[PDB]
Parts: structure tokens; C-alpha cells; sequence
RNA sequence: AUACAGUGAAACUGCGAAGGCUCAUUAAAUCAGUUAUCGUUUAUUUGAUAGUUCCAUGGUAUAACUGUGGUAAUUCUAGAGCUAAUACAUGCUAAUCUCGACCCUUUGGAAGAGAUGUAUUUAUUAGAUCAAUGUCUUCGGACUCUUUGAUGAAAUAACUUUUCGAAUCGCAUGGCCUUGUGCUGGCGAUGGUUCAUUCAAAUUUCUGCCCUAUCAACUUUCGAUGGUAGGAUAGUGGCCUACCAUGGUUUCAACGGGUAACGGGGAAUAAGGGUUCGAUUCCGGAGAGGGAGCCUGAGAAACGG
């Protein structure tokens, strides 16, 4: 008969709204008691009478789900629903602790709340009943103790009711009457917030606009309290950033920066949070990261600091200038952030950024020589913008070489901090050399020569565009250096980049021989570069299977010579992974 | 191609090559005795049959061993007895003279073809025959 | 067009029925002076 | 009318006992009548082996299973209550069913080759063996042709033997049926003559199939005891 | 690539893998070809054995006629008379096989009256 | 039907002299039950033990599926206009699998007006049938084997995929 | 009759308290294998 | 033993028969092994395997049986009267599962929110990451490209004339005091849905002893060869039909010619001297007067309709 009544519900829509409201009115007239319970509360209730009431709430749920647009709603059905919900609350909170009929009437009450939320799920902007405050005060006096009750990952009876009441136009009258956002914000600022906290945050972010478009001054102060909740909930959207739904945070922070500027410490906290929005997770997308940096700039245009947020915005621009993502949109937002950071370093940054980012002109090569002849003492964002131009951004090749040489000149004129800046230059040149670049690899080689300012002739002859006598002199220089972990790793990386699967050129056997000779000359340095030799042999072993295995086989055979010389010298090690790699070679032998 | 379980090649045959002249020479040069009966006990029907041949007393010993071993008398199964007992006793009185069967001397069956002249150790190399001697 | 329209002669239907001589109770002259037009 | 595996003497009868259906196949099993009556000879005829089956002395795989033609296949531990008879029967080197005598701590378990692992219904991992013990929930690293160890009091897998290069394997099938020694070679082809190869006294070589071979332990330590000569 | 009615589509663009040492080309993973009976996306599953040989004719579409000459140790007239075999095979979106072209096939699920093999490799 | 065996016909080599055998039970071809529109009558035939097979002949209540949301709802049948597995099958107006048949789409109107409010993002050449009432939909289920008429609606790409045909 | 109504209900609730608890009792062993894997 | 109580003609029941003769001549297509079926049926064997409840027990209609009879007559019959079910078919049925605001510290979970199947046939998708023994140590960390591992490349929207949530029994008075069968309460066989195995069958990969070119062409003349879709199927399948393409086999032996094909092929046992006698499965498929159509079953175009 459940399947039969489900068929009756699936065919219970064929009659008009008059007959649907008449059948709903007959369903309401079972145990309404509007003479007894339309004033305040009910007169009496029973277990089987609540079972008629639980069945009435279930029939209301089935009728609303069947006719989930119109539902034939009536104030008699509303009064019967309020009488049933109040009788469920009264019986559950007035019965003794025996829990059988109490849990029956509690699962009657949760299902009746689900059927009540179904009415607003079906007929939301259709009725908008003007006597809402009766049921609103009834449900408030029932669920006053539901302060932090709806704070969970699945608690969505009163949380969904609050979201429905907040996502309307004029049904927020019961919200702005006394309180909805107070208890919602209490459970939102609860510290054990699960991932419905983002749902409540998006609901309040969408519901601040109705409280702002409302002409009532009470709703204006409630919108002020929603901005105050956005300022007092400065840990929830931080700690709940476990998914890629950071567009809600970027949509609230832009709304907050466009709406309310209430404290300089609040603007500094917003700028530091949007700095953590780019220094917290690397999976933030382009529009979200651009709007987050623009919201940090919008808080900085109002109430920024002069030293602390100055350095924070300078670090933000020093990351965003190395990024420059999304076809110069992030570069334009980074130029705006550097012009809003309000320092002397930021002033030189905005000058040397606007003088180069003038919409694809020769002003980039003009401004590189301009700041070279007029070298600025900030130099951090200058080295960022001149190392993005030294990377695989095609123009400013000689200007990139002059920028690296001028950074070396400043690092020699310092004579400590600018040597740690040269450490960052070397840690950038390492990832530049281990890459598929052509102009930026030559620029990193020029930076290696400027850091080297026999060895200088070796570097300039490795970057000589000749490659036959040049590679012969490189092999002879490796022989002279044989007769350095990261340094020889960088040299062998540049050599492997110049002979990296370029099988349209000859002497690849001597090129791999020079790679293995530099690897042997690094592996002779056992006290330092044994780890680097192990890493280079490991990367060559990964390349021995990664889609190409002709010259990598001879690289494996000639990197075995370091092991042969080490075993002849030993005449303790790690035999285990060596034997397992021997088993892997035996498996590659059965290919 | 592929393997196929062959009981006819891991079954104990040992009878294609069992020749009575070779077996008699082995019994002569055996240097361990032969379990012969007390002399009257092996004649059969008061002399109406033969004595009994060596294969017949071997088969009789096997039948009595199986007999005592699983407690069952053998039977008078008609088709097998009308073949084997009558044909066996008629060739017994044909060829068994005084407890000795002379049927083989009247039978064409080459000794060296099947039972001598080893097939696995054929030694078809001068080096293999040299290593087989030394 | 393989099995489609085999113009062959088939065995059991070659004498399945038998004709009739007079046939139509009308005359062929009655056909001609029936649908001249 | 007999197979080769039963070690059945020819001077027995005319009709050979077809085993009934059961765990193993017809071609890889011996029933209880050919086990008890005419191999280790606890009976003399079918009447009295049915009599002791009605008396229920047999306790194969820890359950009684009173039936004459019950197909005891590979290493089903035949247990007999009187004189505490524990019999694990394996293959010899020439194709028959060598029934080794074992003790109680060894007959408290058996082992079984896994045939397939399934996501059958309702998220339940799943394992079958040659007696078809559909036991719940092994680890995800049960490949085909590994070896579970059944509990034989409940049904649970207690130990697990992984099939890889360097494991002690038993071959039941084809022209290698019943050999042990498991190491000269490994060769996994792509559809046939794919195996791990088995030594001899002079360490000779052999070819078989994957499904016709299954692991029993390690190089020197199988927890099955084996007969000798 | 739609010359017939009745919603020419994969049957649940779609992509799978039979495994067992046979690659799937990138157009056969993500391409506009339907792969109704090509086993990489397909509806069929792989099993059985894998046979290898050159071809004779690829005249009709979805018909790859393999040749397969193989050695057999003849003891009768003690000389090897040379083998020849034929098998029709459905297409794959990986190689337009012309004359020559030693290729291999795997046994699966009889497609026409005489085809159980579908191409998985070209070399 | 008759058969399922290669013995009555020629192979890929061209053989003759067939004269093979009395046909067995397991070559069982039943009669082709061309399912039509009528009053719902399903013949419950037996095969292979208790394998009851539902052979539908006059089925109506097609469960056809809204595609973009996957809403299989109940409707009637009108007629198939194009099905060249037999071009006389659409002349005789039967109902087989993979046929494109017409549906009075009034419960789909009810579901759209029930879970969207207003009446009429969806394509225009099916919005015309949203207005008129008869929409094209293709049968998925097998009434000759499973006895049911299920199907999927035509929505856009598949619509034009058939409308350019016929 | 009523004693059978006692025994039927008792064996039914005992069958539930055996089977529906043992099923989750080895599903938790699957959870242990998944945590250790 | 005044509602049953042992013998038991004739009736329902469970099963029995669980595999027997003759006739016309098929060249790996009859047969034997083998590969596979996530391409499929399965009684029995074996291992596993069920959560939707509004204002003390459900209905006549038939036997056997009596009684009246017909007919030459049957395991042929018809009226009239009763009467039972594991026959027919309507219908009676406690509250336990996770996340846990709070914890009072161990006797730890009270509030709130989310739960709950099968059988049939339809669609979207769950089905790239983090942990170090190490890159730099700045003896702190952004760590995966290197050195090794891991989750990982049935959840839901509907039909169906939908099956069920034990009217089976045995062993054990046993525990409790809800003040009386108030709760019985412990276990095992038979049930009972589904999966897998086993059995058997059907297809299917390949292999296997006559001479054959005076058989050099066959195949489209039961689709020839393949593709797409449907029908039918236990399912794969030109197995059948619509449409389309003109294919496919062959001198590396297609296709065709016959018998000591009452003989042969291991089809199998071999025998301690018989060297093609000498153990057997099968010659081919049919047939129950003759073709045709239908039915039954886990299995059939039934030796028994």
C-alpha cells in the first residue's frame, strides 16, 4: 500500500488548484484544532493522535513533493502544521525520559520541519504570508535552545530553514524582526565548524544584500551586523579552506572591501588574509586570485599601514610579479598593488613597472636600461621583474644579461643580504637551467658567467654557439677539473639541456660522454657531491624509462663507472636499493 | 604447441621388452636364489595339466597376494574365462613340456631389435661413445 | 537482389489448381460494350 | 573405465564409481569409496563403506559429509575419528593421489589457490578457491594464483602466500602434473605456456600453465609437511 | 562520421583499457571515432590467445584478412611444406593496414560469422 | 522463426552437400512478435528452466526519460515514422527497440511546471513540442524480450540527428 | 499456537541480532585491512 | 480411550521404469583432445548470503463418500447432497544505525542532524594527491623533480499488475518475578532471496594417417563476403529481415571423386614371444505406420502426450 499510495501521489495532480486545495483542506481537517491551538498552543495530544499528526506531516511532505510548485497551500494547512509542530515540541519536551514515544515524536518533529521547509522549497515567492510572525514566534519559542544545534556537516533542519529565510526578498521580515542572524552567527562562529560553515557564509553574503536594499533602518543595522560578522568571523573561511570553493571568500572580501571600511586593523587583517589567500594554497584559480589581490588592494586603498603592510604588499607584488598570470591581467593587478603599497620601494616599483608594462612597446627595453643607469636601492621587486624578463619571456635578452650583471654588481658593492639575494638568484638559475628554455637558458648561463666574474673562458665557450670545438674544450675543461654538488649538477644540467633528446645533431655520444665525465668528476667529490651523483644517476635512471632509452642506456652504463671506482676504492654502502634496481634492470632485460 | 597428460608415457610398461631368454640368463647370473616350491606343490590337476610355468606361478602368486590383500575371491566371469583359461591351457599343453615352455623357440620375435641395442644411450657421436666408455 | 524476384518454375504449384473454360458469365463482347467508356 | 590418478587395480570390477558433484571437478578428485575401500582398505565393499559412512567416521575439511561419491580433490584433509587419522592427500611425481599422513596442528588448516577477486555486489571484496570457499574480505593485494590458508574451524583466511618470482609452487595439470622444485626459470608469456619453471635432481627444466600450478610455500619452508621416500 | 541512423554513439568520449600489454592510441582514447567493436573502447572484452601474421587483402571495410605462415616439423615426407592461414578482423583507429604489415590480434566474442580476432598492434 | 545454426547455410569457403540433421530443441527460433499499440497484453513464455520471458505485443505505458535530467516518466505511444531495419515496419506502425516514436508530452509539461514554476534554456525545436505536445523519443527497452517499453527523449543533438534523416 | 508465536518472534529477533551484527563485525575487519593498507 | 488412536481391499499422495531394435552409406564438418564464455543456461553437490506500519487468527468451493441413473462398453459417464487442507486465495505483525556543541575524567555520552532492502527494465558519474631515511640545512620549513608507498585514473530520477521480513521441526524447564504461560529463553536441522563452485549442455580457438589437378576453379542459384540496426535467442553470431558495399577461398592444394568409411581413425585395455588375429567407445543420421503442428520438463523438437 506504500507503492499504491505512491502511485496515488504520482497521479494526485490531475485535478485543478481548487480540488487540490480542497483535498489538502480535508487533510488539514483531521486533527487541526484551530479553535484550541490557533491562539498559543494545543489543549491535548496522544501517541496515536501524534501518529495522525506525524502522518499529516508526511502527507504534507508527499503533497508538496508531488505538487512541488503550487502545492495548493492554505492558511488552514499552515495552522494545522503549526499546531502539529508545537504539539510535537510540547510532547517531546514535556514527556518523561522513556525515549520510545519521545523519539517517535522527535522523528515526527524533524519530518514535520522537513515538510515545513518543503513548502518554502516549493512555493517560496508565491504566497509570502503577511501573518508570518505568528508561526515565526511559535518556532522561535520552540527552538530558542537551538543556538549551536545546527552546527555540523549534516544538520540542515533549522540551518536550511535559516538559509531559506535569508535567501528571500520580503520573508526576511521575521529575520529582521528580532534575530535570525544572531543565532546563525553564534553557530557560525562556533569553533568546531564543519563544511556547512561555507554554506552559512555564502547565505549571509547573499543575505546582506537584501538587508542593504531594505529601506528599514533595523535591516540597515542588521547589514552592519552582517559586516561585523564578516569582521568577527576572520578565522572560519581561513580554517575551512579545504576545497576549491575560495570564490565565496573572494566574493565576500570584495563585497566587504566595497561595503565597509571600519578599522585600520581590520583592513590590515583583510590584507594579511588575502596575502595568505595567495600564500596558503597553490590551487587558487585566476579570477579568484585576481579578485583576492584586488580586494587586498581595495583594503589598502582605504586603511593600509606604512611599514608592516608595506612589506606584506611588497612580498605580494614580489610573488605576483614572478607570476604575471592570465595575459597581463595579474600583471596589471600587481602594478596596481605596487602603486597602492605606499612606500619608497613601492614608488620605484610602480615607476619601473609602468615604464615596462605599457601595452607591448619598446618601453620595456627602454626601462631596463633606464633603471640600469639609475639602479634603485629597493631591488627585490626589481629583481623579480627582471628575472621574469630573464625567464622565458622572449624580449630583453641583452637587457636580462645587463640586469643579472647589475644585480651581481650590487651584490659585490654590498660586501651578506645581497649575497643571500645571490643565493636566490642561483636557486632561480638552477630551475631555469633544468628546463626546456632556449633564451632563458642562455641568460642563466650568462648569469653563471657573471657569478664567475680558465673557468670564465670555459663558461663563455660553452655559450659560444659553436658546439664542436666548444664541446671539445668543454670535455678538456672537465678533464682539467677532474685531474661541487649543486654547481656540477647545474653544469651537467646545462649540458644535458644542450643535449636533451636533440636527435637531429651528431656527436651525441661525446655529449653524453661529457655529461658522464662531469658526473664522474662530481662523484669523485665523495664528501660533498656523493648525494648529487646519486641524484643525477637517479634522474638518468628515470629518463632511462621515460619514453626514450637510447642514449640513457649509455648514460646508465657510464654512470655505473662511479660505482666501479667506488667499489675499487672500497676494495659501507646501501646494497638493498642497488640490488632492487638490479632486479629492475633484469626486468627491463626481459623486455 | 602445448602439453597433454599422457599416462601411456608415464605408465610402467616393462613388458614390450621382457624376453624369456634374457630373463633366463639373468636368473642364471643373478647370484641370489629364486623361491622355488616344494616339488610336488606346483603340479596342477594330478598331472592332467602341466606342472605350471614360471609365468603362471608368478601370476598365481600375484592373484593370491591381491586375494589376501583385499579379502575377495575372484570369479568365473564368462567372457574373460572363455578367452583366457581355455586359450591359456591349450597353449600350455601345446608348448609347456615338463614345467618349461618351449613356445618361444617356435616364434619369430627379434631379440636385439626391441629388447637389446639401447635407444636412449645410442651414442651417435665418436665423442659421446668415447665418454661413455671413459 | 539475390532472393529478390527469382523468375524460376516451382514444383508443387505447377498443378496446384486447374482452369475453367467459360469462366466469366459475361461475354468478351459484353466486356467491350461494358467499358467502351 | 577408470582414470590414472586413483591408483586403481584393474582386477576390481566393471563399473567405475563416478564421483558426485561437489567442490572439485570430476577429473581432479577421488571419491570416498575409492579412497577408503580399495586404497587404504578400511572397507571390503560398498555396503560396509556405506555402513561406516552412516556411522560417520569421516570428517573431511572439518565437516562430516556422509556420502560415498564425495569428490575429495587436492589436499582436503580427510579426518577419521578412530585412531585420530589425519590424511592430507597430494599428488605424487607420476600422477596418482599420494595420501600423506599428517598430525592435528597441520590438519587444523588447509591452503587454496585464489582464482578470482570480485567487486560482486555491495562493495564486498571476494575470493574463491578450488573448493569454492567464498570467504569475506582479503587484502587488496590478492592477485590471481596466490595461496590463502583456510581456518577450518571458521572459514577465514589466516595466512597468505604471495605469488612471485622465488616461491615454492606445486603443479597439478598437464604433462608436469605433480612436480616440486619451483626454480630454474620464470617466464610469463601472454596467453599460454606461461609459468614458473621447476627443477629436478639434475635441475632440469619444465613448461606448464598458470592455472595448472599453485604455490605451497617458500624455498625450504613450506608449512605443509610432505611425504618422502 | 555518421552515415547511418539509430544514434551512432558509444553505448556506456568513452574509454577503457583491456590491459595485458597492448596500447590504446590517443585518438582511440579521446577521439570522434565510435569504437563499437574495436576492443580499446569497444563493447567486447579480451580473453583467449593472440595470433600474429601479415595480410593478404584489406578490400572491404572492417575486414582485415591476415595471413599466417608458421613452421611445423613434418615427419612424413621429412620436409616442411609451408603453412598458410586466413582470418578476417575488424578495423582499429591506429593503422590503415596495407599489403605486408605483420600485425597481431586477440581472441574475443564472435563478431561476424567468422571473426573472433581484432587488431591490437601494428609494428 | 526457424533456426540458429550455420549448418543450413554456407561458410566463408563455399561448401555444399549439407543434408545434415533433424533440428534440435536448442535451435529454437520463436515467432517474431511485432509489438504494437493496443491494450497491454504480455505473453509469459517459458525457456531454460523457470526463465519466464515477457513477450509484449500491445504495450502502451512507455517510461520515457528526460535526457538532461534523466527523468523517466510515464506516457503513451503514437507511431514510428522512420526505422530502416524494415521500411515497411513504419508503414505498419509497430513498436520495436531503437525506434523513434511520438509522445504526448503532457507529464513532462507537468514536471517542468512543477519543478520550475513557469511554463514555456532548452532547445527551440523541442520547445515547439513543449508548446504543442508531441515530442520525439526513441525506445531503449526490448518488448520482445523484457516485455517493457522504456525509452529516451530527443533533446537537441539527437533530435537534429534524426530530423535531418527523416 | 501462541507458544509458536513466542518461538517464531524470538528466533527472528535472534536471527537479526546474529546476522546483522556479524556482517558489520567483519566489515570492521575490512576497515582494519583498509587502514593498514 | 463416547472429537483421533491397530489389521487395512479401492482412491489422492512421494517416487519406480533413470535409457532398447532396425534401416539409407558422413572423409578432421562423424569423432577425440584443446582455447574461451565479464558470449550463456543450469535441478541436484559445495562455500557463502535479507531492515518502508493515521480513524488471540481471515472465505466459499470441490473431493473421497452417499444416493438416483444412462450405455453393448472402457481409468466412458451425468444430475442431487454433504465434507476437510502446508489444495485455492484475501489478509493480524518491537524500536536499532552514524556524525557526536556539551563532557569529567572514567561507570563518559546527553542534546541536535542524517537512517533504513530485494526482483524486473531506463541515465550522469564516485568508480590528481599526501608520508619520510634526502634537494637547502639557516640543525627551523614551501617540500615532490629526484629516494622509496598509498585512496586512486554502486551513489541516485522511474516503471513492473513484485517476491519476501518462517502458520516447519528437534534437543534442552533452563533463567528470570512486570504476580501469571508476565518476558519464555540457549542451540541445532528444514526453510528462505542472491552469488560463486560442481555437474551437464550449447557455441567457439586450434591440432589429429587414403590416393587424389582427368576435380582449377568455387562462392553470390536456404546471404555469397562484410558493415549498421532491429527480430529471435540461453546468450555471441547474416541465425533471419530492411538498407548499403562486391566481396571471400584457392597450385603454400579451394572445391569436388570412392571403397577391404560390416572398415577406419589411439577409441582403449593391454597380455613375460601371437608381431597389422589378439580389449572396447563410435560406422553417418534417423524411426516408433506416414510426413505436419503443438505440449511437458534442470535436460527433449520424448521409445512413455
Amino acid at each position: 500500500n506504500g507503492s499504491q499510495s505512491i502511485k496515488a501521489e504520482d497521479e494526485k495532480v490531475v485535478m485543478p488548484y481548487v480540488l487540490r486545495i480542497f483535498f489538502g483542506r480535508a487533510q488539514v481537517p483531521p486533527t487541526s484544532g484551530q479553535k484550541r491551538s490557533r491562539k498559543i498552543a494545543v489543549i491535548s495530544v496522544l501517541p496515536n493522535f501524534k501518529k495522525p499528526y506525524i502522518n499529516d506531516f508526511l502527507s504534507l511532505a508527499s503533497e508538496r513533493l508531488d505538487y512541488n510548485y503550487f502545492f495548493g497551500n492554505s492558511h488552514q494547512i499552515n495552522s494545522s502544521k503549526a499546531t502539529l509542530k508545537t504539539i510535537r515540541r510540547m510532547t517531546g519536551f514535556v514527556n518523561i525520559v522513556n525515549s520510545t514515544l519521545s523519539v517517535l515524536r522527535t522523528n515526527f518533529p524533524l519530518h514535520t520541519n522537513s515538510v515545513l521547509q518543503p513548502l518554502i522549497y516549493s512555493i517560496a515567492m508565491a504566497y509570502y504570508v503577511l501573518d508570518t510572525e505568528s508561526t515565526e514566534e511559535v518556532h522561535l519559542r520552540k527552538m530558542a535552545s537551538n543556538l549551536r544545534q545546527q552546527g555540523l556537516k549534516c544538520l540542515s533542519s533549522v540551518f536550511e530553514f535559516v538559509g531559506n529565510t535569508f535567501d528571500w526578498s520580503t520573508s526576511m521580515e521575521d529575520i529582521y524582526a528580532v534575530v535570525v542572524k544572531p543565532r546563525i552567527s553564534h553557530f557560525s562562529d562556533e569553533n568546531l565548524q564543519q563544511p556547512s560553515s561555507l554554506l552559512r557564509l555564502f547565505l549571509y553574503w547573499a543575505h546582506n544584500p537584501s538587508l542593504y536594499q531594505f529601506l528599514y533602518y533595523d535591516e540597515f543595522a542588521t547589514a552592519t551586523a552582517l559586516m561585523d560578522t564578516i569582521s568577527n568571523q576572520h578565522v572560519k573561511e581561513a580554517v575551512i579552506g579545504p576545497i576549491i570553493e575560495a570564490a565565496d571568500s573572494i566574493i565576500r572580501n570584495p563585497v566587504n572591501d566595497d561595503h565597509y571600511v571600519d578599522l585600520v586593523t581590520l583592513i590590515c587583517t583583510s590584507c594579511l588574509k588575502i596575502l595568505p589567500s595567495l600564500y596558503v594554497k597553490l590551487s587558487d584559480s585566476n579570477s579568484i586570485s585576481t579578485f583576492l589581490n584586488l580586494l587586498v588592494s581595495i583594503t589598502e586603498m582605504g586603511f593600509i599601514q606604512d611599514d608592516h603592510v608595506r612589506s606584506r604588499l611588497i612580498s605580494s607584488l614580489i610573488s605576483i610579479l614572478k607570476g604575471k598570470l592570465k595575459k597581463l591581467q595579474e600583471n596589471d593587478t600587481q602594478k596596481i598593488l605596487k602603486i597602492l603599497k605606499l612606500i619608497v620601494f613601492n614608488y620605484n616599483c610602480s615607476w619601473s613597472d609602468i615604464e615596462e608594462l605599457y601595452t607591448t612597446i619598446s618601453s620595456l627595453f627602454k626601462t631596463f636600461d633606464e633603471r640600469n643607469l639609475r639602479v634603485s636601492l629597493t631591488e627585490l621587486f626589481i629583481e623579480l621583474g627582471r628575472k621574469v624578463p630573464e625567464l622565458e619571456s622572449i624580449s630583453k635578452l641583452v637587457a636580462d644579461l645587463n640586469s643579472y650583471s647589475s644585480s651581481r654588481m650590487h651584490e659585490y658593492d654590498f660586501p651578506d643580504f645581497i649575497n643571500e639575494k645571490p643565493n636566490l638568484n642561483e636557486a632561480s638559475k638552477s630551475i631555469s637551467m633544468l628546463k626546456d628554455i632556449l633564451l632563458p637558458n642562455i641568460r642563466i648561463g650568462l648569469r653563471d658567467s657573471l657569478e664567475e666574474v680558465v673557468l670564465s673562458y670555459m663558461v663563455k665557450n660553452t655559450k659560444y654557439f659553436t658546439d664542436f670545438e666548444d664541446m671539445a674544450i668543454l670535455l678538456y675543461n672537465g678533464d682539467e677539473e677532474a685531474d661541487r654538488r649543486q654547481r656540477a649538477i647545474k653544469r651537467l644540467g646545462e649540458h644535458a639541456h644542450q643535449l636533451k633528446d636533440n636527435s637531429i645533431s651528431h656527436y651525441l655520444i661525446p655529449m653524453i660522454e661529457h655529461y658522464v665525465f662531469s658526473d664522474d668528476e662530481r662523484y669523485r667529490n665523495i664528501g660533498n657531491e656523493t648525494q648529487i651523483a646519486i641524484g643525477g644517476l637517479a634522474q638518468h635512471m628515470s629518463w632511462n624509462q621515460y619514453k626514450a632509452l637510447l642514449r640513457r642506456y649509455i648514460s646508465m652504463l657510464k654512470t655505473k663507472p662511479n660505482q666501479m671506482k667506488q667499489a675499487v676504492q672500497l676494495i659501507t654502502l646501501r646494497i638493498v636499493r642497488d640490488g632492487a634496481e638490479s632486479k629492475l634492470t633484469l626486468s627491463k632485460f626481459p623486455s | 604447441f602445448e602439453d597433454r597428460f599422457d599416462a601411456r608415457e608415464h605408465k610402467d610398461r616393462s613388458n614390450k621388452s621382457r624376453m624369456q631368454a634374457m630373463e633366463e640368463y639373468i636368473r642364471e647370473s643373478s647370484d641370489q636364489p629364486d623361491w622355488s616350491a616344494s616339488i610336488g606343490a606346483d603340479i596342477v590337476n594330478h598331472g592332467r595339466g602341466g606342472i605350471k610355468s614360471l609365468r603362471d606361478t608368478e601370476k598365481e602368486r600375484r592373484v593370491t597376494s591381491f586375494e589376501e590383500d583385499n579379502f575377495t575371491r575372484l570369479n568365473i566371469t564368462n567372457k574373460a574365462e572363455k578367452r583366457k583359461q581355455k586359450q591359456r591351457e591349450r597353449n600350455a599343453r601345446m608348448n609347456v613340456i615338463g614345467g618349461e615352455d618351449f613356445g618361444i623357440f617356435s616364434s619369430k620375435r627379434k631379440l636385439e631389435d626391441s629388447t637389446s641395442r639401447r635407444g636412449a644411450k645410442k651414442t651417435r657421436s665418436a665423442w659421446d661413445r668415447a665418454q661413455r666408455r671413459l | 537482389k539475390g532472393r529478390k524476384l527469382n523468375y524460376s518454375v516451382q514444383d508443387p504449384i505447377a498443378n496446384y489448381e486447374a482452369p475453367i473454360t467459360s469462366g466469366y458469365k459475361w461475354s468478351d463482347d459484353q466486356i467491350d460494350e461494358f467499358f467502351a467508356g | 573405465a577408470a582414470p590414472h590418478h586413483w591408483l586403481l587395480d584393474k582386477l576390481s570390477g566393471c563399473y567405475a564409481p563416478r564421483p558426485s558433484a561437489g567442490p572439485h571437478k570430476l577429473r581432479e578428485s577421488l571419491p570416498l569409496i575409492v579412497f577408503l575401500r580399495n586404497r587404504l582398505k578400511y572397507a571390503l565393499n560398498g555396503r560396509e563403506v556405506k555402513a561406516i559412512l552412516m556411522q560417520r567416521h569421516v570428517k573431511v575439511d572439518g565437516k562430516v559429509r556422509t556420502d560415498t561419491t564425495y569428490p575429495a580433490g587436492f589436499m582436503d584433509v580427510i579426518t577419521l575419528d578412530a585412531t585420530n587419522e589425519n590424511f592430507r592427500l597430494v599428488y605424487d611425481v607420476k600422477g596418482r593421489f599420494a595420501v600423506h599422513r599428517i598430525t592435528d596442528e597441520e590438519a587444523s588448516y588447509k591452503l587454496g589457490k585464489v582464482k578470482k577477486v570480485q567487486l560482486g555486489k555491495k562493495g564486498v571484496p571476494y575470493v574463491v578457491t578450488h573448493d569454492g570457499r567464498t570467504i569475506r574480505y582479503p587484502d587488496p593485494n590478492i592477485k590471481v594464483n596466490d595461496t590463502v590458508k583456510i581456518d577450518l574451524a571458521s572459514g577465514k583466511i589466516t595466512d597468505f602466500i604471495k605469488f612471485d618470482a622465488g616461491k615454492l609452487v606445486y603443479v597439478t595439470g598437464g604433462r608436469n602434473l605433480g612436480r616440486i622444485g619451483t626454480i630454474v626459470h620464470k617466464e610469463r608469456h601472454d596467453g599460454g605456456f606461461d609459468l614458473v619453471h621447476i627443477k629436478d635432481s639434475l635441475d632440469n627444466t619444465f613448461v606448464t600453465r598458470l592455472n595448472n600450478v599453485f604455490v605451497i610455500g617458500e624455498q625450504g619452508k613450506p608449512y605443509i609437511s610432505l611425504p618422502k621416500g | 562520421q555518421s552515415e547511418r541512423a539509430f544514434q551512432k554513439q558509444p553505448h556506456i568520449r568513452w574509454y577503457k583499457n583491456a590491459g595485458l600489454g597492448f596500447k590504446t592510441p590517443k585518438t582511440a582514447i579521446e577521439g570522434s571515432y565510435i569504437d563499437k567493436k574495436c576492443p580499446f573502447t569497444g563493447l567486447v572484452s579480451i580473453r583467449g590467445k593472440i595470433l600474429t601474421g601479415t595480410v593478404v587483402s584489406t578490400k572491404m571495410h572492417r575486414t582485415i584478412v591476415i595471413r599466417r605462415a608458421y613452421l611445423h616439423y613434418i615427419p612424413k615426407y621429412n620436409r616442411y611444406e609451408k603453412r598458410h592461414k586466413n582470418v578476417p578482423v575488424h578495423v582499429s583507429p591506429a593503422f590503415r593496414v596495407q599489403v605486408g604489415d605483420i600485425v597481431t590480434v586477440g581472441q574475443c566474442r564472435p563478431i561476424s560469422k567468422t571473426v573472433r580476432f581484432n587488431v591490437v598492434k601494428v609494428s | 522463426g526457424i533456426s540458429r545454426d550455420s549448418r543450413h547455410k554456407r561458410s566463408a569457403t563455399g561448401a555444399k552437400r549439407a543434408q545434415f540433421r533433424k533440428k534440435r530443441k536448442f535451435e529454437l527460433g520463436r515467432q517474431p512478435a511485432n509489438t504494437k499499440i493496443g491494450a497491454k497484453r504480455i505473453h509469459s513464455v517459458r525457456t531454460r528452466g523457470g526463465n519466464k520471458k515477457y513477450r509484449a505485443l500491445r504495450i502502451e505505458t512507455g517510461n520515457f526519460s528526460w535526457a538532461s535530467e534523466g527523468i523517466s516518466k510515464k506516457t503513451r505511444i503514437a507511431g514510428v515514422v522512420y526505422h530502416p531495419s524494415n521500411n515497411e515496419l513504419v508503414r505498419t506502425n509497430t513498436l520495436t527497440k531503437a525506434a523513434i516514436v511520438q509522445i504526448d508530452a503532457t507529464p513532462f509539461r507537468q514536471w517542468f511546471e512543477a519543478h520550475y514554476g513557469q511554463t514555456l534554456k532548452i532547445e527551440s525545436s523541442v520547445e515547439s513540442q513543449f508548446s504543442a505536445g508531441r515530442l520525439y523519443a526513441c525506445i531503449s527497452s526490448r518488448p520482445g524480450q523484457s516485455g517493457r517499453c522504456d525509452g529516451y527523449i530527443l533533446e537537441g543533438e539527437e533530435l537534429a540527428f534524426y530530423l535531418r534523416r527523416l | 499456537r501462541l507458544q509458536r508465536k513466542r518461538h517464531q518472534r524470538a528466533l527472528k529477533v535472534r536471527n537479526a541480532q546474529a546476522q546483522r551484527e556479524a556482517a558489520a563485525e567483519y566489515a570492521q575487519l575490512l576497515a582494519k585491512r583498509l587502514s593498514e593498507r
